[PDB]
């Protein structure tokens, strides 16, 4: 029949209503695999310091020109760790290289670079942390350091380059 | 000017950079501000107050950046002023 079996077929209304939010994935189709995106990006820095009454982090992938003014805080003559977190949502990358300068009062003294090796298209994300380094002393640098970031690969393709300041300050945890 | 007037990132930053700075750096400002001390309390039982406190402090126009800059003076905060007033000053060379 045409309006007597209906009775029972109503559970149909019941998940025809979520037909709805099935076409809000038409909304978005780029699934993160499009061309206009990158294969290797750091989702954000973090300051890994067991000194410190707190960790530290910092966003990445935005506006990496705003980065040139604001700091960090750390403590004189303190130790501290560097983490970098990034994605690979792409291809394999080897020969992997995070470059770290570090510059006084608009002045490079030296830069380290620290090999994180190897790495394949995960959904998520990897991490890697730096050796203990100390930090400068005397009120007079206190002033903000600017460390310059840069990661590349064996192909000699930047994935990120970035540039971000620090305030070495007197007390950070009293 | 006033607090609202900073880019996206450097109210992210002001968080993000004072969770290194002491744990109770928020508690000298908020004395400074004039917060009556049982709210203090409240705030330092929080995980993250810091960040609460300037979403709190931004409810009012009294969230000016002459009014926070002056009130850093205060607790000798005036290190990390000089850092955060970097973006907080008319400066773009392109």
């Amino acid at each position: 029949a045409q309006k007597s079996i209906q009775e029972i077929q109503e559970l149909d209304k019941d998940d025809e209503s979520l037909r709805k939010y099935k076409e809000a994935l038409l909304g978005r189709v780029a699934v993160s695999a499009d061309p206009n995106v990158p294969n290797v990006v750091v989702t954000g820095l973090t300051l890994v310091c067991s000194s410190a009454p707190g960790p530290l982090e910092l966003d990445l992938t935005g506006d990496l020109e705003s980065f040139k003014k604001q700091s960090f805080v750390l403590k004189e003559g303190v130790e501290y760790r560097i983490k970098i977190s990034f994605r690979v949502n792409r291809e394999i990358v080897s020969g992997m290289k995070y470059i770290q300068h570090t510059y006084r009062k608009g002045v490079k003294i030296d830069k380290t670079d620290y090999m994180v090796g190897s790495y394949g298209p995960r959904a998520e994300e990897y991490e890697f942390l730096t050796p203990v380094e100390e930090a400068p002393k005397g009120m007079l640098a206190r002033g903000s350091y600017s460390i310059k970031s840069r990661f590349t690969d064996d192909d000699k393709t930047d994935h990120l380059s970035w540039e971000w300041n620090l305030t070495i300050k007197k007390d950070w945890k009293d | 000017g006033l607090y609202s007037s900073l880019p996206p990132a450097k109210r992210e930053e002001v968080e993000k950079l004072l969770n290194g700075s002491a744990g109770d750096t928020w508690r000298h400002l908020a004395g400074e501000l004039g917060y009556q001390p049982e709210h203090i309390d409240s705030f330092t039982h929080e995980a993250c107050p810091v960040r609460a406190l300037l979403a709190s402090w931004a409810t009012q126009d009294s969230a000016t950046l002459d009014a926070l800059l002056a009130a850093l003076r205060r607790i000798q905060r005036a290190d990390l002023v000089e850092s955060l007033c970097s973006e907080s000053t008319a400066t773009s060379p392109v």
